[PDB]
């Protein structure tokens, strides 16, 4: 009955992890601090 | 150096003799 | 003529326009670009102008004919 | 510097997109970072190994957790020859209802993927029987990866960073790796086999809750310490033993039978236990050879530099000068990395060659698609490791090699005549290629003109001799083990070749893949394989030995390993760097492995159907390969989806087309070169800066075309991803549409 | 020998192929004479003659005779080319004589080239076959 | 920038200075050759890296070398 | 080193390293590479002459 | 075959080929068979020209043989 | 058929441990 | 700077946003007569009789333009670097003499007092700031 975990993890791994990862890395590679 | 080349032709002759031994087992000369 | 014919005629439009892009780019930029100003001193047919300016391989008009032969083939 | 990447002040001052791309490509080259010392180099490498090792153990935990939770392992134990193993479940919101119906398979409840890696056969062989055991294995591997992650964190803290002398203390690491990491691990694996896997195969449960009580053999350690070791070999499993049941079951734990278990068609477990015990004793003894803190043992440095042979002066070991090779190995991380990649690539090919012909896991010899997937997987991994072996030989020669500390030794002698080596690899390459191609074209024309009896067909008489010396009676050669009157056959003095009846029973079955019958189709393909090996070696060896300099660029070591060219002058110098031989040789390595896996697959696909005659009659000319292997076997693949519907091969059809697309996208980066794209991007910059509302935004980093080396990288990456995915889609789908 | 090599004259698949033989030339019995000549080879179960190249004298015509024949003709060609390049390196413009052949130099050389093994052995023993490793160019190590 | 080096096998034939499209090179006085002049590269910040100087150099195995390095706006040849 | 002599190049970076060329002229002004050698082989730049030092030469007569 | 053989010329450059010719010219200098017309790898432009000529020749001859053998059989 | 839900949740909570340890190793390797 | 901008109807090839933000260049020359030349950005323009002033995106544009002003026998062309601070520096020729000619007062820069096969090995200079070409 733990098959509901896929409807959380696959949209997380497909949208939330890419958006957060790319947003951090975009702001990081364009920053002039570090 | 060594114009007879005795160390490197000893091992070349040994490898070729092992080759001839395998071929002697191939052509049914031995056994 | 139907949807498959619509699709393939736009494939044709695409592949001709890309071939025209390559060949027209080679004709309009045969003498100069922003990158290499004295390109017409180097000739029509020359390989490059060295690895500098980032790398300037296949800038000649000949090289555009080269690259456009493949897209002509594709089309 | 003051901006990403922080390891390169030269890249961080680049105002273009090239900053980002070369940051991504140089992040793992620790040596080229700003202010790298040698000690900090080895400390960082040592902690990243713990990280990578944790990545491996988290991967294995994924396999176990997903089979334990989503697979059908407990349903697969009951009938391994018929139930399809489930890899994992599919949650895709993109599927329509007929795709969900097509992928609801293997008796599962929703859409699932069929497993092709063979881990059910492996886990079943080693004693696992329930989903709970797979689950505790995966949780264990999570904690084990946690232990390596903490250890890698810990050895970066300032009191725990190991000194540079600790990293170069080679003889201690050899004693520990040979004795510990090989021998204790092998001895413990013999212990698992004997305590767990042999009783589970004989029907008796042994777990963590009863292994301190149940003895593996009824006699105990009493025969071991008394030296009556043959007690452990008495009463083996019979020829009517059924796996994981009690009928036909013996009590032996250490046999030397040979051949295969007749039900599961794989090697005997007591033979493997005895293998790992004897292997462990060998490696533990070998781990006492070298000198450490305790006075006894060998000094490898002294063994290199030695100049006397019982008072007679020699150049060195085998009269060959090895002075400075100890330092050349021990001081250069690229020498060690290229050397280990070579050894590991040989071992990966050797693993690949044995797991189809001498399989170990129960019933995997009848799971044909996993046999194809495993052999093709390890042969691709092997060719990549060999390309990297030579690539780090070339990086070693550029960066780490000084001729003054290798003065007069064997490596300098190799460098002194590199033209002879390269021209002889060229001779062997042309010699194989001309004749193997012309032979195929002879046979192909002659079959085309309707007279196929004029084919040049050559028996592989020497490899058929080797099969005959191994005891295969089919050729009728009456040599070493096929001759029952031979001294090899009877083993005359001792007569202790106790493996020989089981080995001869397996090799003369004709129902397995143990030394398959070969003929003239096997001959020509082995010479094509020799061609591919020799040409890939030619490119790699030539790039290594010319990495320092050549006549066209005498100062190539001043530019390093990877640089675009030396410009248009001196005739033109495209692909002159040592990196460019890596580039050019990945094509020949992929080609070579494509020839070997096409050959493996088409021969076995003949055997698996009962039609060896198709291969034996049609592989002597190239249209037989084309028609009967590429055309004939791709039929069911490209019908994975069609205008009428969809079946379970539609992922592999979609992947097949995908791989064609990635492979062909490569050719753009390989054929069109940089200055075209740079002139095109300049007009895109004009168009963006002259367009209204799009004027409101623009770039912080200036758009440029990819660099010359970058484009070679991207094109080769596309080429090989498309190569791998196209072949893996075809291999899986063509085998599994025929056999499941 | 290996993998079901019967003689061609006894193989039923060879006898079945010989009945449907195609004519190679304009001779109406090229196929029959082809199978009569091939009847003494060894034969797979598909009917096709397999060749044995291990060097036994029962099968010398499979590979040993063509080996001697090729190596003689190839040594002829290579020795004549070496003799021509060595003969023209003294005649005051060598590169022009490589695209425009001196027939008065080349044709006596191609007539002389029948005895290339004796000439090659006399070239070998006198130290004239090879140049020294210090005499010819190399690249920095 | 890139780095343009000059070695003492220079014969001062001025051809690299004529080949340069960005005025990196110049001829300075010397006593090491018959022409009594070397090449020198004071403006290497303007080096695009195109290696016309090395193509122009006549001495066998060049008296001038360009070592490509950190890329700037000038060395990438960008007009934007 | 005399004009007309057949020298052999000892310069390892040279195209004609361990090859035989002919001396064209030798300067006496004390420059670093005084000897001009002409070759029958052109290099990759199409040039068959180069300045050499005396230490980079051995005479072949 | 001719199509695939084009890709050796398209994907490579001439520094590799000139450096391989150096070792082969060594083996000819060793046996006194080096030609006075010195062997050079093809120029960058010629390598591109040969590559596109074989790519076009191979691809068009493939479609030629395909079209001929299908339409002489079904039509 | 499969494993229970509680075992899945225990495996996820245990996988929080090498995730935190991998974050700490990756940030320490960065400096 | 002084000079008349040459007569042409404009192009898309001219100065972009780099001119107002980091760097701009200019070439001046004096011509004996009005005559047609070719712009580095593409196109035909007419130079004026007398002094001229044409702005360019890169230094290489002015060196290509001054290379084709040699063909009209105009050899007094000067190139200026122009920063957005208004700071104009005179770059070519920098000495006043064209660099093909030797002028005194010029010092050697980046000369190596050795031949090029006498550079150190990269392993001999490893883990330090120096390269093999550096002195
Ligand atoms: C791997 C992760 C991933 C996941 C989980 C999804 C999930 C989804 N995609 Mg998507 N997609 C992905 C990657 C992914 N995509 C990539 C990489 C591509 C590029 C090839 C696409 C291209 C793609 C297209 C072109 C389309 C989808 C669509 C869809 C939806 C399927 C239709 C449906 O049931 O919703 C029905 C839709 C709804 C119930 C309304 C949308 C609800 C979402 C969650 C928006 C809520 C946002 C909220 C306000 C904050 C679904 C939400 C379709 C769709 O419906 O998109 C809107 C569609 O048209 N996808
Ligand atoms: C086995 C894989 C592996 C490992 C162990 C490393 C390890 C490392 N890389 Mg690396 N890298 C890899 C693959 C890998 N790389 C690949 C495939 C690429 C190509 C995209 C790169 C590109 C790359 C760049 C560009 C850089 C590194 C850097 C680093 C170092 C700092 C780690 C860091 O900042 O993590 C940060 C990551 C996280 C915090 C995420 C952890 C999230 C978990 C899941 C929770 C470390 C030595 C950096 C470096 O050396 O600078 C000192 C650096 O700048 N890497
Ligand atoms: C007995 C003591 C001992 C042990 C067990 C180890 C173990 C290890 N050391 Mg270590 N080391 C030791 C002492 C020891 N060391 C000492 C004393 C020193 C100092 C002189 C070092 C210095 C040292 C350094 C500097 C490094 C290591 C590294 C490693 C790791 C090697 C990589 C690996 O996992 O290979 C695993 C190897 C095996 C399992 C055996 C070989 C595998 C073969 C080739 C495969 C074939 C077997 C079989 C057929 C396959 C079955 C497959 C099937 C199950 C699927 C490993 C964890 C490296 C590392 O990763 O550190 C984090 C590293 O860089 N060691
Ligand atoms: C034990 C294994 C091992 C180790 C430790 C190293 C270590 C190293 N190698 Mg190396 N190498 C290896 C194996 C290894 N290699 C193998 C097997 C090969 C043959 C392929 C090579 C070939 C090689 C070359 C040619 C070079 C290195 C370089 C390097 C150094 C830097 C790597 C770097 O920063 O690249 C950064 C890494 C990346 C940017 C990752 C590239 C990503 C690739 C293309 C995979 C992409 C696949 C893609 C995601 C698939 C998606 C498909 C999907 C759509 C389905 C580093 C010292 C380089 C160096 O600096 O040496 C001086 C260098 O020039 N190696
Ligand atoms: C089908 C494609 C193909 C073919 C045939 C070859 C053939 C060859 N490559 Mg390869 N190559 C290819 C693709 C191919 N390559 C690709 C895609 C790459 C990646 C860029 C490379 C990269 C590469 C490198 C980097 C190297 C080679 C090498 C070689 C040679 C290996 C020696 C050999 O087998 O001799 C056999 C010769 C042949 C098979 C070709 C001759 C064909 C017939 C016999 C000639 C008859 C022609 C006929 C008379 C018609 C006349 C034409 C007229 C009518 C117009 C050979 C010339 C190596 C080399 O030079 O070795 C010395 C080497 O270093 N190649
Ligand atoms: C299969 C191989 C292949 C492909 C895909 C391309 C693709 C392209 N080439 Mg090309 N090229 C190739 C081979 C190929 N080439 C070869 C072999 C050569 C050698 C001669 C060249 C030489 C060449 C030149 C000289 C030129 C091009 C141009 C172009 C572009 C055409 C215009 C355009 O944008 O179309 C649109 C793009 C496509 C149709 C590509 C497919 C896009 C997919 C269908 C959509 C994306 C899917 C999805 C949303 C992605 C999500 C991913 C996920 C991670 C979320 C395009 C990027 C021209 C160009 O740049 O003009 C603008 C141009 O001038 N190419
Ligand atoms: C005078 C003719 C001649 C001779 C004696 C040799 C001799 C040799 N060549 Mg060769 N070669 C030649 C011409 C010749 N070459 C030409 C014209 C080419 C350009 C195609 C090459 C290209 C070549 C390569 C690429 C390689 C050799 C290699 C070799 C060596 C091994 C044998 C071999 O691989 O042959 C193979 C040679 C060929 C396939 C070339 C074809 C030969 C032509 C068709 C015959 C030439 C005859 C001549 C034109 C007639 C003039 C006669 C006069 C009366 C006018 C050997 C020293 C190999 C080596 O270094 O190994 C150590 C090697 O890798 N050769
Ligand atoms: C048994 C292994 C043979 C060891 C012979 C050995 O030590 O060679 C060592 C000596 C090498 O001879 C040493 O060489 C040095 C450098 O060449 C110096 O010249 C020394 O003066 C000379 O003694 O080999 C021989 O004397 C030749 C023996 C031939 C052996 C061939 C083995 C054939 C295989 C059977
Ligand atoms: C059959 C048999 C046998 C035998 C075996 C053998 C003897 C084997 C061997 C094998 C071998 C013998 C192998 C080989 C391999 C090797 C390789 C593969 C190598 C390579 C390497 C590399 C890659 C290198 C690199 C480099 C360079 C290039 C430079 C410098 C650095 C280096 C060194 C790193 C016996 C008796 C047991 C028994 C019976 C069976
Ligand atoms: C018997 C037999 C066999 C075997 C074989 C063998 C194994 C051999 C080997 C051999 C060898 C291993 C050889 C080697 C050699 C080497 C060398 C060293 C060479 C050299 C050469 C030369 C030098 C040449 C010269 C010339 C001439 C003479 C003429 C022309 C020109 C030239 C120059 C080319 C077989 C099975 C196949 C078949 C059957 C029989
Ligand atoms: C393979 C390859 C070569 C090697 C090819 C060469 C050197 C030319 C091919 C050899 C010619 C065909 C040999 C001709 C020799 C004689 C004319 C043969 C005479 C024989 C008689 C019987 C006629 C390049 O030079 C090259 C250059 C630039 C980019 C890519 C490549 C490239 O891919
Ligand atoms: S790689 Fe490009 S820039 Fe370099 S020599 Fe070749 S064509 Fe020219
Ligand atoms: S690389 Fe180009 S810009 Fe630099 S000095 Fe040479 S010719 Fe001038």
């Amino acid at each position: 009955d733990a098959s509901f975990l896929s409807s959380i993890f696959v949209p997380v791994i497909g949208w939330v992890v890419p958006i957060a990862t790319f947003s951090f890395l975009f702001l990081y590679i364009e920053r002039e601090d570090v | 150096a060594k114009p007879p080349y005795t160390f490197r032709t000893g091992w070349a002759l040994l490898l070729l003799a092992v080759n001839f031994l395998v071929a002697a087992y191939y052509f049914h000369i031995i056994q | 003529l139907g949807t498959a014919d619509f699709l393939i005629h736009h494939i044709h439009a695409f592949t001709i326009h890309v071939t025209v892009l390559i060949l027209l780019k080679g004709v309009l930029f045969a003498r100069s670009s922003r990158l290499i100003p004295d390109k017409a001193n180097l000739g029509f047919r020359f390989p490059c102008d060295g690895p500098g300016r980032g790398g300037t391989c296949q800038v000649s008009g000949w090289d555009h004919v080269f690259l456009g032969l493949f897209w002509m083939y594709n089309s | 510097a003051t901006k990403f990447p922080k390891f390169s002040q030269d890249l961080a001052q680049d105002p273009t997109t090239r900053r980002i791309w070369y940051a991504m490509a140089m992040g793992n080259d620790f040596e080229s970072h700003d202010g790298m010392t040698e000690e900090n180099l080895y400390q960082k490498i040592f902690a990243t190994h713990f990280g990578h090792l944790a990545i491996i153990f988290l991967w294995a935990s994924s396999l176990l957790f997903h089979v334990a939770w989503q697979g059908n392992f407990e349903q697969w134990i009951k009938d391994p020859l018929h139930v399809r193993p489930i890899a994992h479940a599919i949650w895709d919101p993109h599927f329509g209802k007929p795709a969900i119906e097509a992928f609801t398979q293997a008796g599962a409840n929703g859409p699932v993927n069929i497993a092709y890696s063979g881990v059910y056969h492996w886990w079943y062989t080693i004693g696992m029987r329930t989903n709970t055991e797979l689950y505790t294995g995966s949780v264990f591997l999570l904690l084990f990866a946690s232990l390596f992650l903490f250890a890698g964190w810990l050895h970066l803290q300032p009191k725990f960073r190991p000194s540079l002398a600790w990293f170069k203390s080679a003889e201690s690491r050899l004693n520990h790796h040979l004795a510990g990491l090989f021998g204790v691990s092998s001895l413990a694996w013999a212990g698992h086999l004997i305590h767990v896997a042999i009783p589970e195969s004989r029907g008796q449960h042994v777990g963590w809750d009863n292994f301190l009580s149940t003895a593996p053999h009824p006699a105990g350690l009493q025969p071991f310490f008394t030296g009556n070791w043959g007690v452990y070999a008495q009463n083996p499993d019979t020829a009517g033993h059924i796996f994981s049941t009690s009928q036909g079951a013996g009590t032996a734990i250490l046999t030397f039978l040979g051949g295969f278990h007749p039900q599961t068609e794989s090697l005997w477990l007591t033979d493997m236990a005895h293998h790992h015990l004897a292997i462990a004793v060998l490696f533990i003894v070998a781990g006492h050879m070298y000198r450490t803190n305790f006075g006894i043992g060998h000094s490898i440095k002294e063994m290199m530099n030695a100049k006397t042979f019982f008072g007679k002066p020699v150049e060195g070991p085998f009269n060959m000068p090895h002075q400075g090779i100890y330092d050349t190995y021990n001081n250069s991380l690229h020498f060690q990395l290229g050397w280990h990649l070579a050894c590991l690539g040989v071992v990966t090919s050797w693993v690949a060659q044995h797991m189809y012909s001498l399989p170990s896991y129960a019933f995997i010899a009848k799971d044909y698609t996993t046999q194809a997937a495993l052999y093709t997987h390890h042969q691709y991994i092997a060719i990549f490791l060999m390309v990297g072996a030579f690539a780090h030989g070339a990086i070693f020669l550029v960066r780490d090699y000084d001729p003054e500390q290798n003065k007069g030794n064997v490596l300098e002698r190799v460098l002194q005549h590199k033209e002879a080596i390269i021209s002889h690899l060229s001779w062997v390459s042309l010699f194989l290629g001309f004749h193997t191609l012309g032979l195929y074209v002879h046979n192909d024309v002659v079959v085309a003109f309707g007279t196929p009896e004029k084919q040049i067909l050559i028996e592989p008489v020497f490899a058929q001799f080797i099969q005959a010396a191994h005891g295969k009676v089919l050729y009728g050669l009456d040599t070493l083990l096929s001759n029952p009157d031979s001294v090899a056959y009877t083993a005359y003095p001792n007569y202790a070749n106790v493996w020989l009846p089981g080995w001869l029973d397996a090799i003369n079955s004709g129902t397995n893949s143990l030394f398959l019958t070969i003929g003239p189709g096997d001959f020509l393909v082995h010479h094509a394989i020799a061609l591919g090996l020799h040409t890939t070696t030619l490119i790699l060896v030539k790039g290594a030995l010319d990495a320092r300099g050549s006549k066209l660029m005498p100062d190539k070591k001043d530019f390093g390993y990877a640089f675009p060219c030396d410009g248009p002058g001196r005739g033109g110098t495209c692909d002159i760097s040592a990196w460019d031989s890596f580039y050019l040789s990945l094509f020949w390595a992929l080609n070579t492995v494509g020839w070997v896996t096409f050959y493996w697959h088409w021969k076995h696909l003949g055997i698996w159907q009962g039609n060896v005659a198709q291969f034996n009659e049609n592989s002597t000319y190239l249209m037989g390969w084309f028609r009967d292997y590429l055309w004939a076997n791709s039929a069911q693949l490209i019908n994975g989806y069609n205008p009428y519907g969809v079946n379970n091969l539609s992922v592999w059809a979609w992947m097949f087309l995908f791989g064609h697309l990635v492979w062909a996208t490569g050719f753009m980066f390989l054929i069109s070169w940089r200055g075209y794209w740079q002139e095109l991007i300049e007009t895109l910059v004009w168009a963006h800066e002259r367009t209204p509302i799009a004027n409101l935004v623009r770039w912080k980093d200036k758009p440029v075309a990819l660099s010359i080396v970058q484009a070679r990288v991207v094109g080769l990456a596309h080429f090989t991803v498309g190569y791998v995915l196209t072949y893996a889609a075809f291999l899986i789908a063509s085998t599994a549409g025929k056999f499941g | 020998l290996g993998a079901d090599l019967t003689p061609c004259a006894e193989n039923p698949a060879f006898q079945a192929l010989a009945k449907n033989a195609r004519n190679t030339t304009a001779d109406p019995q090229s196929g029959q004479k082809r199978f009569e000549r091939y009847s003494q080879a060894l034969c797979g179960p598909e009917g096709y003659p397999h060749l044995i190249v291990d060097g036994r004298l029962d099968r010398a015509g499979d590979f040993l005779i063509p080996s001697i024949l090729f190596l003689y003709i190839a040594g002829w060609i290579g020795w004549v080319g070496r003799a021509y390049l060595q003969a023209i390196k003294k005649d005051s413009d060598t590169e022009q004589k490589e695209i425009q052949l001196d027939l008065g130099i080349a044709l006596p050389i191609i007539a002389t080239g029948f005895a290339w093994p004796a000439a090659a052995v006399k070239e070998l023993l006198s130290g004239e076959l090879t140049a020294k490793d210090s005499e010819i160019t190399v690249s920095p190590r | 920038s890139h780095t343009v080096k000059i070695y003492d096998t220079c014969i001062g034939c001025t051809q690299c200075v004529r080949a340069c499209p960005t005025d990196v090179l110049e001829m300075v006085p010397w006593d090491g050759c018959k022409a009594a002049q070397v090449a020198s590269s004071p403006r290497t910040e303007d080096c695009v890296g195109c290696k016309r100087c090395e193509t122009a150099c006549p001495t066998d195995f060049l008296s001038i070398r360009v070592y490509l390095g950190a890329e700037t706006t000038r060395s990438m040849g960008l007009a934007y | 080193v005399q004009r007309g002599s057949k020298v052999r190049i000892l310069r390892p970076e040279s195209y004609w390293f361990q090859d035989v060329g002919t001396v064209a002229s030798v300067d006496q002004s004390g420059i670093k590479y005084p000897v001009i050698v002409r070759f029958d082989k052109v290099n990759y730049a199409g040039i068959n002459t180069n300045n050499f030092a005396v230490d980079e030469l051995i005479e072949v007569e | 075959f001719v199509w695939a053989f084009s890709l050796m010329f398209l994907f490579s450059g001439r520094g590799y080929w000139q450096e391989l010719i150096e070792s082969i010219v060594w083996a000819h200098n060793k046996l006194k068979v080096a030609p006075a017309i010195q062997p050079r790898a093809l120029s960058i432009t010629q390598g591109r020209a040969v590559g596109v000529a074989h790519y076009l020749l191979g691809g068009i001859a493939t479609t030629w043989a395909f079209f001929h053998a299908h339409i002489l059989s079904v039509g | 058929s499969s494993i229970s839900d509680t075992q899945v949740y225990i495996a996820l909570v245990v996988a929080l441990i090498p995730g935190l340890l991998a974050w700490r190793l990756a940030t320490e390797l960065y400096k | 700077l002084s000079g008349k901008t040459p007569l042409f109807a404009g192009s898309t090839g001219g100065l972009l946003t780099k001119a107002v933000e980091e760097e701009k260049y200019a070439i001046t020359w004096t011509s004996p007569k009005a005559q047609v030349f070719e712009l580095p950005t593409g196109g035909a323009a007419t130079m004026h009789e007398g002094e001229n002033l044409l702005y360019i995106a890169r230094k290489e544009y002015g060196i290509a333009l001054g290379g084709q002003l040699r063909k009209f026998k105009i050899t007094n062309y000067k190139i200026y670097r122009i920063l957005p601070s208004g700071e104009t520096t005179f770059i070519h020729p920098a000495d006043g003499v064209f660099p093909e000619k030797v002028n005194a007062g010029r010092e050697k820069v980046r000369f190596n007092a050795r031949s090029i096969g006498e550079n150190p090995n990269p392993s001999q200079v490893k883990f330090s700031g120096k390269a093999t070409y550096d002195a």
